[PDB]
């Protein structure tokens, strides 16, 4: 089916209705969203299947019809865009400055901005358009809002 | 059984909606994928 670039939403019918589970980027020909999206479950484009190529739990991603090939990074210094694609919503551009995840491994940028749940897989972008990593995982902070981490895969 | 639908290009918009804060925080991340704030 369609393999052109870009962000895509992925429905479902399972469901009532047709139902947004989430978002993912078709980058060379490979669909990227987020693990807890799919499950690493097979996915339809048209009449044609997509099937799942690498998937990590922990890393929360996962690529389908080839390896993960998004590998640009957020310079710990610049405001990024969120392509925040909401369910039945247009898609919409925010910029933000991320803040900071520190962990006992590193550190890693944050985004806090809050969406609805099937807005996960949304790409975070740098001011060339390179996606820099995904929206969706994260966590809750005193308020109830949402703090997501930019999640980034690595490129073999 | 789930499907893909185009929802737009991925560019830079210029003069886009400024919006959120840059929190520290100090996370942990579990064998399941799931963060936590550590306090
Ligand atoms: C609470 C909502 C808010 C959210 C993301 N959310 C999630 O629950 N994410 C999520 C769910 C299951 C798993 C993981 C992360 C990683 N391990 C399994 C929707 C959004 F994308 F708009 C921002």
């Amino acid at each position: 089916g369609e393999t052109t670039d870009g962000v895509y939403r992925v429905m479902t019918r399972r469901l009532l209705g047709s139902t947004q589970v989430g978002v993912g980027v078709m980058q060379e020909g490979v669909f990227h969203t987020m693990w807890h999206v799919t499950k690493g479950a097979a996915l339809r484009s048209g009449e044609g299947r997509l099937d799942p190529y690498w998937g990590d739990v922990k890393q929360d991603l996962v690529s389908y019809c080839g390896p993960w090939k998004l590998d640009a990074a957020w310079d710990g210094l610049s405001e990024v865009q969120l392509l925040a694609v909401p369910p039945g919503e247009r898609a919409k551009n925010i910029q933000t400055l991320p803040g900071i995840f520190k962990t006992k491994d590193g550190d890693i940028g944050a985004v806090a901005l809050d969406y609805p749940a099937g807005t996960s897989g949304s790409p975070i972008l740098d001011k060339c358009g390179r996606v820099i990593g995904l929206y969706g995982n994260g966590v809750v902070i005193k308020n109830g809002s949402y703090v997501s981490a930019i999640t980034q895969g690595k490129r073999e | 059984d789930m499907y893909i639908e185009r929802a737009g290009d991925i560019t830079w918009e210029k003069d886009a909606e400024v919006t959120g804060n840059s929190p520290r925080l100090d996370v942990a991340l579990d064998e399941s994928g799931d963060f936590s704030l550590v306090e």
